């Protein structure tokens, strides 16, 4: 009933968003499955074409999945892309909620390689969550995809590399569990604050929970107010505390940056490669869920 | 090697047994006919070929329905342009095999038609409904006789009836064209021209891409066998329409024979130059040899090219048997490297005992048959 | 739109048939022989021939017999055409009046049939009760014979037997039976059937089916009183009666397959037999039953297509390949032993496969030297104007390809010889012959049984006194197909090119060959150039001091450098093998054998070749010339001539890449070679001259008119055609029109020159007739156009 692009007819809902839903859809033409994420015109948080252009700087990357067609259907703005696996969230909770170091550490190295590639790009991605971290399907199953570019900024420019301005006085983008604690205070994000918000996905895989996780409070003005303060309250010693020293040594780094200043990525991945080595593991590819699926 | 070569001939994966026709049309050569065209079909159709279809909409559903109860013949046209839908050639298509069915309250048509007649279109109109009838012309089917018949000695044709295969065509060449020697050329020339010989060179080639008998699977007739050949051959829609247009099964033939020694290789259409697979990889896994069309569930036709390995490409997804046109097989979309233009699929066995484990199908209208080394392309008769 | 006219300037001169009988008197014995289109009666006189009557048919003939029925004073003649014309004929004489009256006729063709692999067989019966053909596979045509039979009917019965090799009509028997070999899945077998007029059908023959022989070919109907059937094959002369068998097996008859026959004695005792190789048996038969088979050795003949004993001794020895004779045979004398000797030699052009014309003597006067025969019969012939003069020049081989070089006064002949495989590891001649006995000799240098192996070679023969001066063997498997005489790019030498292609029984194309330049001076060959090609050189041009030459599908154009080199210039790739190639200015003619005709002009400010026309229409094309730069003739399938035109003016690119067929005539003969010239002495209503050569020693004449001039002469035709006495009532039109299995179309753009010029020959009130609207007045327009042969 509903085809989008000429070829891909809908065959159900596999996700949402701030923009709309996300379908599974099947090209018409030879079987192919894609991922087709449909937006209303008129929308009150429109995304789409943005990520759409974003994806057009990003192609080539590897773990930057394709995009088939944008286009509009009907009252719909739509994003044809790749079929994608599962986040890390639905992989975290067929694991029970537990990820072995094994597992974080493998993930790590992807992870940091992933952000690496869209800072190289000249953006900041803005919403590091274990949601927005994807394994592929099939030949790509061992290869993770960072997506969800709608909150994706520019930090510099191509050609000058003139990095933007210090600002303060900003309303936090993103995800207050990953946010770091310069994104909390106003403080305008850079390459810093995605690093740092990756260092706090770890401590999550790490710890079941994060120290400023079970705050409630009516409002979400009054929810930032406490995680805010709980992360600031925390020392980086305290959080890692009983896990291997890398992690308190990442999350230390990535806090002692400079606004301005590029993450050492060499260094960061080297710190989790030098602990996987040390506690005897090979890069398998057997993930915690390879093996509940074994 | 085991699969069960009459499983993709039967087209299993369109449901219940059709209805089936036993009656045939056959229109007066150099006749002119007024035949409708299907709007979605776009595929270049060579007579005694079969050609499966799904037809979805009300007006393509009503002109079978209008078909089915006169001659149940349609125009199947042979595309320059397939754009513009400029069409100088073309085959009739004889529906021989029909089911309607009401899927999800709307009324869904299956057909098996079978190319009939070569044509010269002399005219396209499109009626005042959307659909199009093409004022036609049959073309005829060139038949010679013997090379020798305008060239032989009386007193030898006691001779003519004649009783290790190299040893045998060696005196078959000897005898058939001994009266050559009254003539300009000589013997092995004649031999270039003859239906048997490359109807014989040609058995040759088959028999490297499957493994059943001359003796009944192929026919002796060399109209039917040329047909039959050029309905299998992997070639570009420039190359099917040259092929299409030629008269004579000695110029089909030949013609044929050359495709198969010049083009070896088969690389993407977008490309022209990401290769994809060579002849040494082509085989039969259907009776009508290496490559036959089937009908997707949106009821695409895609002429599936059956190949032992392929290169140059990526799969899509994981593997699937719904709608197979190989039963026992599953398959993955394979995209290429290059441009992500579909290309066909990988099929894989579902059962550890089947053989070959594994193969690919690969989609007609995305290959383009390569002459190794550096050279244009060029097919002699 | 053409308007051309064709005329026979030699008659054919190959021998398909000869009978014996009582034709023209009861008391006279005839040789009656079928020279294709041709009927000649002679009178067997003891001295020799007596040359009584010649006719021309409007039909190629297939069936020759004699026969007489009851009642009939003397023999009729039974002749069926290849166009399947039926006919009976009657001599009657009066005074000094002949006149072959036609007794009956009619045309037997089916609407449906596959024309038989064995070809046409025709047989009557020793009772004259009916005519049995075999025209398709599968079906026995019987034409009953009576005398209220006048339009000739015929019925066919159904055979089951779909090869049938050969079939006679037994003698003895009390109903009409036939005696034939046939091939099935098990092998070669002889049937007997009775054939009923009354149930149109076969009955149970005589006789059972035996098994014969895997390569039994002849059937032959013995008189009474020995009765019963001799079959020959391969290795054995079998005999069968019924209960009655007797097999031979003669080594004698082992090296060449018997091909033809003749009774001697009227009770059957002796037969001649002929083979391929022109070896004469005679087959005897020692006397109610047979008590044994033999055979002889006689001698040497012409290859015979056919046989005929005359009386005391003297054969005559029908030839397609080489001569016909008359030879006296001395199977008695006993103490000499049994020998051929040749009385009279009749000379036969034919096969003409290839010629060219030279005008070697009078400087205005041109001569036609002919490539002739094939295998020992191979000859040159030299056709000159006075009746037509010809010299012969013996070969003892294929001669293939010919042309004149003036600067070293000598012609240059490619040609073929056959050489048995040896014991030793080599090959050995069966004969002396033209490419073994020349005065100089040299051969190819080379590179890396009992079975035929063909030797090609350039022969330089001399043009006044016809000595092969030198011999060059060409290499081992290297079939030598093109030959050229030129001069190339700056050099004023002028070279014998050569053009071959390499071929082994394992590859069905050549995929090698090679352009041989050679130089004839000082009385000496030398080879100045060798070029290796990836394909067979079909052809080759001299094109504007350059050689075009094609290479399989392609056509490459060659300079001759200044180092003596062919450097390629340019290539074209075509869509058809280059089989033909013909070069008027900078414009090419490029054809295939199935009538692919393609147009090319060299681009000289682009150095390459441009298509400007094309026109496949699938048939069988054995020749082709430009007659100008707009017309093109050529020579296709059941012996028809067409004429192809373009349109350079044409407002439309579609039309002016487009040849129209604008003539179509059925010729009768198959032609090998056109050749631009003339045997005449150089205000002429015609326009041209282009000569043919044919596989039947045919020689004809081409040649252009004006619209005013063909509109004359086709109501000229259509008027002679309503007063002129067709042979067997064949209609003219018919015979003239174009010739397929599949098509017939009325022939159009093409006169009949034999047609127009037997007006001459017609009788004074017949000639007014005609010139009803004065006959003095046509007389000399039809004795101008005599005029251009
Ligand atoms: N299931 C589905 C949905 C939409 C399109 C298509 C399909 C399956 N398929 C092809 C795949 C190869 C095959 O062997 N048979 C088919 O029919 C399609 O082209
Ligand atoms: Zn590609």
């Amino acid at each position: 009933e509903f085809i989008v692009g000429g070829k891909y007819k809908l065959v159900r809902k596999i996700g949402s968003g701030s923009f709309g839903d996300i379908y599974l859809a099947i090209n018409i033409t030879n079987g192919e499955e894609v991922a087709v994420k449909l937006e209303s015109q008129k929308a009150r948080h429109p995304q789409l074409l943005y990520e759409s252009k974003l994806y057009k700087i990003l192609q080539g990357g590897v773990g930057i999945p394709h995009i088939r067609w944008y286009g509009q259907e009907k009252d719909y703005n739509v994003l044809v892309m790749d079929l994608l696996g599962p986040s890390l969230e639905d992989l975290f909770n067929f694991c029970s909620r537990r990820f072995t170091m094994k597992t974080v550490l493998m993930l790590a190295d992807q992870m940091i390689s992933r952000i690496e590639y869209v800072h190289t790009k000249n953006f900041i991605h803005r919403d590091i969550k274990p949601d927005n971290f994807l394994m592929g399907i099939g030949r790509h199953c061992n290869k993770l995809f960072l997506i969800d570019f709608g909150l994706a900024k520019k930090y510099r420019d191509n050609r000058t590399r003139q990095h933007i301005p210090y600002r303060e006085d900003k309303n936090l983008t993103g995800t207050a569990r990953y946010a770091s604690i310069n994104a909390h205070l106003g403080i305008e994000q850079s390459r810093r604050d995605d690093m740092e918000s990756l260092g706090y996905v770890l401590m999550y895989f790490n710890r079941t929970s994060l120290p400023w996780q079970g705050l409630k409070a009516a409002t979400k003005k009054q929810k930032y107010e406490k995680i805010s303060e709980k992360k600031m309250s925390t020392p980086v010693e305290v959080l890692c505390k009983g896990f291997p020293a890398e992690f308190a040594m990442y999350l230390n780094y990535c806090r002692g940056l400079r606004f301005e200043e590029a993450p050492d990525y060499m260094y960061l991945r080297q710190l989790f490669r030098i602990l996987f080595r040390t506690l005897n593991h090979q890069y398998d590819y057997t993930f915690d869920w390879t093996m509940l699926k074994q | 090697i085991n699969f069960d070569t009459s499983l993709p001939t039967s087209h299993t994966y369109l449901g219940a047994d059709m209805e089936e026709f036993h009656g045939r049309t056959l229109h007066d050569d150099d006749s002119c006919q007024v035949i409708p065209v299907l709007p979605q079909v776009m595929m270049i159709l060579i007579p005694g070929q079969t050609l499966p279809l799904q037809l979805f909409h009300p007006q393509e559903v009503s002109m079978v329905r209008n078909l089915i109860q006169k001659d149940r013949t349609f125009a199947v046209l042979a595309y320059s342009n397939v754009q513009e839908r400029e069409a100088q050639f073309g085959t009739t298509a004889e529906i021989y095999a029909y089911r309607e069915e009401q899927d999800f309250g709307i009324e869904i048509v299956k057909v098996k038609a079978i190319g009939r007649q070569r044509f010269k279109v002399l005219e396209l109109r499109t009626q005042s409904d959307g659909i199009q009838q093409a004022k036609v012309q049959i073309l005829p089917e060139c038949v010679l006789p013997s090379t020798m018949s305008a060239v032989q000695l009386e007193s030898l044709n006691k001779c003519q009836i004649f009783p290790c295969s190299y040893k045998w065509w060696q005196k078959y060449q000897k005898r058939k064209f001994h009266c050559a020697n009254l003539t300009s050329w000589p013997r092995w020339l004649y031999s270039l021209y003859d239906a048997e010989t490359l109807m014989d060179r040609i058995k040759k080639q088959l028999r490297e891409w499957d493994e059943n008998l001359k003796d009944d699977s192929l026919p002796s007739n060399p109209i039917d066998f040329s047909y039959r050949v050029a309905a299998c051959l992997p070639i570009d829609d420039v190359l099917r329409i040259q092929l299409l247009k030629i008269g004579s099964a000695i110029q089909r033939l030949r013609c044929e024979l050359d495709i198969m020694n010049k083009c070896t290789s088969l690389c993407c259409k977008q490309c022209q130059e990401t290769e994809i697979t060579t002849k040494n990889e082509i085989f039969s896994l259907s009776l009508c040899g290496p490559m036959a069309a089937y009908v997707n569930p949106h009821g695409y036709v895609h002429e599936t090219l059956t190949v032992y390995k392929a290169c140059n490409l990526n799969l899509i997804g994981r593997p699937s048997t719904e709608h197979s046109w190989f039963p026992g097989y599953a398959w993955t979309v394979a995209q290429c490297k290059i441009c992500a233009s579909h290309i066909g699929w990988k099929f894989t066995a579902t059962k550890k005992d089947m053989s070959p484990q594994k193969f690919w199908g690969l989609t007609r209208s995305a290959l383009l048959p390569t002459i190794p080394d550096t050279e244009d392309e060029i097919s002699p008769d | 739109m053409s308007y051309n006219y064709v005329v026979t300037a030699q008659k054919p001169t190959a021998v398909n048939g000869c009978v014996t009988g009582h034709f023209t008197s009861a008391e006279d014995l005839n040789l009656l022989i079928a020279k294709n289109t041709r009927l000649e009666i002679y009178v067997v006189t003891a001295e020799g021939l007596r040359p009584v009557k010649e006719v021309g048919m409007y039909g190629k003939i297939a069936v020759m017999e004699l026969f007489r029925p009851k009642g009939e004073s003397k023999d009729l003649l039974f002749i069926l055409t290849a166009k399947y014309n039926a006919c009976i004929l009657e001599y009657k004489q009066s005074g000094e009046s002949i006149d072959i009256i036609t007794r009956a006729h009619g045309n037997v063709q089916d609407r449906i049939g596959r024309p038989s692999e064995t070809g046409i067989i025709g047989i009557i019966d020793p009772e004259c009760r009916m005519i049995g053909l075999r025209l398709y596979d599968g079906l026995f045509k019987v034409i009953p014979l009576d005398r209220d039979n006048k339009e000739l009917k015929a019925f066919n019965i159904r055979l089951e037997e779909l090869h049938v090799i050969d079939v006679k009509f037994l003698y003895g028997c009390q109903a009409p039976t036939i005696c034939f070999v046939y091939q099935d899945p098990q092998g070669r077998h002889v049937k007997t059937y009775e054939v009923s007029l009354r149930e149109k059908e076969f009955n149970k023959g005589p006789w059972k089916q035996e098994n014969v022989e895997a390569e039994a070919s002849m059937v032959i109907a013995v008189p009474e009183p020995f009765g019963g059937a001799i079959i020959i094959g391969q290795e054995s002369i079998t005999y069968h009666n019924g209960d009655k068998y007797l097999a031979i097996a003669p080594p004698i008859i082992k090296q060449s397959t018997i091909v033809c026959h003749n009774r001697v004695d009227p009770n059957g005792s002796r037969y001649l037999l002929g083979d391929m190789e022109g070896r004469l048996f005679m087959l005897l038969l020692e006397k109610v039953t047979l008590k044994d088979l033999r055979v002889e050795l006689l001698g040497e003949t012409s290859i015979a297509e056919c046989l005929t004993y005359l009386d005391n001794g003297v054969v005559f020895v029908g030839s397609r390949l080489g001569d016909s004779q008359l030879v006296k045979l001395n199977v008695d004398s006993n103490e000499q032993g049994s020998y051929v000797v040749a009385m009279e030699t009749f000379t036969n052009l034919g096969p003409i496969v290839d010629m060219c014309v030279v005008d070697l003597e009078r400087q205005g006067q041109g001569q036609l030297v002919t490539c002739s025969g094939a295998f020992k019969e191979g000859s040159l012939r030299i056709i000159r104007n006075g009746k037509l003069h010809i010299r012969t020049v013996p070969l003892y081989e294929s001669p293939r390809k010919i042309c004149y070089q003036e600067v070293s006064q000598c012609f240059g002949v490619l040609s073929s010889r056959i050489e048995v495989q040896d014991t030793s590891g080599g090959t050995t001649a069966l004969r002396p012959s033209a490419s073994t006995q020349a005065l100089s000799s040299s051969v190819s240098s080379s590179k890396l049984f009992g079975e035929e192996v063909e030797v090609h070679n350039l022969l330089i023969i001399d043009q006044h006194t016809f000595e092969v001066l030198h011999a060059h063997q060409f290499l081992q498997n290297e079939y030598a197909l093109s030959l050229v005489s030129c001069k190339l790019g700056k050099d004023p030498n002028t070279y014998f090119i050569v053009g071959t292609a390499m071929v082994y029984p394992e590859e069905a194309e050549p995929k090698q060959g090679r352009i041989v330049v050679f130089q004839y001076s000082d009385g000496k060959l030398q080879t100045v150039a060798e070029k290796e090609v990836k394909g067979a050189v079909y052809s080759m041009v001299e094109f504007n001091g350059k050689l075009l030459a094609s290479i399989n599908s392609t056509v490459r154009l060659y300079e001759w450098t200044t180092e003596k080199e062919l450097r390629t210039e340019c290539n074209h790739y075509n869509n058809i093998m280059a089989l033909y190639l013909k070069t008027k200015g900078d414009f090419i003619l490029v054809g295939d054998l199935m009538r692919s005709v393609l147009l090319l002009a060299y681009k000289p400010m682009e150095g390459n070749f441009e298509e400007i026309a094309r026109d496949f229409n699938p048939n069988w094309m054995s020749a082709v010339e430009i007659l100008d730069d707009d017309n093109f003739l050529g020579a296709e399938n059941a012996f028809n001539l067409f004429v192809c035109q373009k349109d350079s003016a044409a407002t439309t690119d579609e039309e002016r890449q487009h040849l129209q067929e604008v003539g179509l005539f059925h010729l009768g003969e198959f032609v090998n070679v056109f050749c631009h010239g003339s045997l005449v002495m150089q205000s002429t209503p015609t326009q041209g001259s282009v000569l043919f050569g044919t596989v039947n020693g045919m020689i004809g004449l081409v040649t252009s008119l004006s619209e005013s001039w063909y509109n004359l002469l086709l109501d000229m035709q259509n008027r002679l055609n309503k007063v002129i006495k067709s042979v067997g009532k064949i209609e003219h039109s018919f015979w003239r029109s174009f010739h397929t299995e599949r098509k017939t179309e009325p022939a159009t753009g093409f006169i009949d020159g034999d047609l127009i010029e037997s007006f001459l020959d017609i009788s004074r009130p017949k000639m007014q007739e005609v010139v009803a609207n004065t006959a003095d007045d046509l007389i000399k327009v039809v004795e101008e156009l005599t005029r251009i042969h």
